[PDB]
């Protein structure tokens, strides 16, 4: 019994060991900075926003879009798109033009 | 835990058992002897003969 | 089944602690003791030889309450003889069964507590030890030889 019980304070060491790290990885995660900014980013949008940033968030997640990376290349895509085609002066003239 | 709760509660137990038993084992142990000393009284009272 | 929600296990294998323990474990020589009494019983056919009065005839009783004493003592010693035999063979079995039986840990704890591992338990084995019996019970001594014809030898 004697060895039996430090058996048992041996692997119970190791389980507080383990689940006091993983309890203290969730108090990291709850709540995660990360998970704070981005859950106010979420709470920021107006309802119109919210509503439709809500379903796009479904098309996304449907489509497994929904990831920085699909994102990120979409973001990335506009911009190489936009800044290599630059872009009243049109309008006015065209006016001048007309008349 | 809760487990080895009674771990401790029975392995006090088992001490327990082990005193009891060894003092048993001596109180026996000194009948014997107590017996072994009649024995040693007759053979005394053997050489008065 | 009532499972062991104690503990302690129902049995369990030698521990090497105990295994010492188990070593101490014998039957005390008592044929010290023995040779003692039977000293002395020749000492008393000597000086019963010594003092009877070749006359005086009644040592036939005395004799054979003597031989059936010494009979008595001489079975003594051989159980006590056979109970040491029986206790080396109870050790040597129990220490054979005991090492086939699982070492004790945490898991075997439970395994053995409840009942899914069972070992030899020297307490029961002692029980199940054969009861001591006359082995060589202590006759060749010139002792019993002459408690046994005096009675005889007196007529």
């Amino acid at each position: 019994m004697n060895d039996v019980i430090g058996f048992f304070n041996e692997r119970e060491a190791d389980l507080k060991s383990q689940y006091e790290d993983k309890k203290k990885f969730v108090k990291e995660m709850r709540d995660t900075p990360e998970f704070q900014s981005w859950m106010r980013e979420i709470r920021s949008y107006d309802q119109d926003t919210k509503e439709k940033l809500n379903k796009v968030a479904e098309k996304y997640e449907e489509e497994g879009n929904f990831n920085l990376s699909f994102v990120q290349d979409v973001l990335d895509k506009l911009e190489s798109e936009i800044a290599m085609v630059n872009h009243e002066s049109a309008v006015t003239i065209l006016d001048q033009v007309t008349a | 835990l809760k487990d080895k709760k009674p771990f401790a509660n029975t392995k006090k137990t088992l001490e327990n058992q082990v005193e009891e038993l060894t003092e048993k084992c001596s109180l026996k142990t000194d009948e014997f002897l107590k017996a072994k000393e009649k024995i040693n009284e007759i053979f005394e009272k053997l050489n008065t003969i | 089944g009532a499972l062991n929600d104690n503990p302690i296990p129902k049995s369990v294998p030698l521990h090497p602690k105990s295994g010492k323990y188990f070593h101490n474990l014998h039957a005390r020589d008592l044929s010290n003791i023995y040779q003692q009494c039977y000293k002395q019983i020749d000492e008393t056919i000597n000086q019963l030889v010594d003092s009877t009065s070749p006359s005086t005839i009644g040592i036939e009783e005395q004799v054979a309450d003597i031989t059936s004493t010494y009979k008595l003592l001489s079975t003594y010693e051989s159980e006590s003889n056979s109970f040491d035999e029986h206790i080396k063979d109870l050790k040597k079995n129990f220490k054979q069964s005991s090492d086939a039986c699982p070492q004790i840990d945490l898991s075997t704890w439970d395994k053995y507590r409840t009942g899914e591992l069972t070992a030899p338990k020297l307490s029961e084995l002692y029980l199940n030890m054969p009861t001591p019996e006359p082995a060589t019970m202590v006759n060749n001594t010139d002792t019993l030889k002459i408690l046994k014809v005096l009675p005889y030898i007196w007529n």
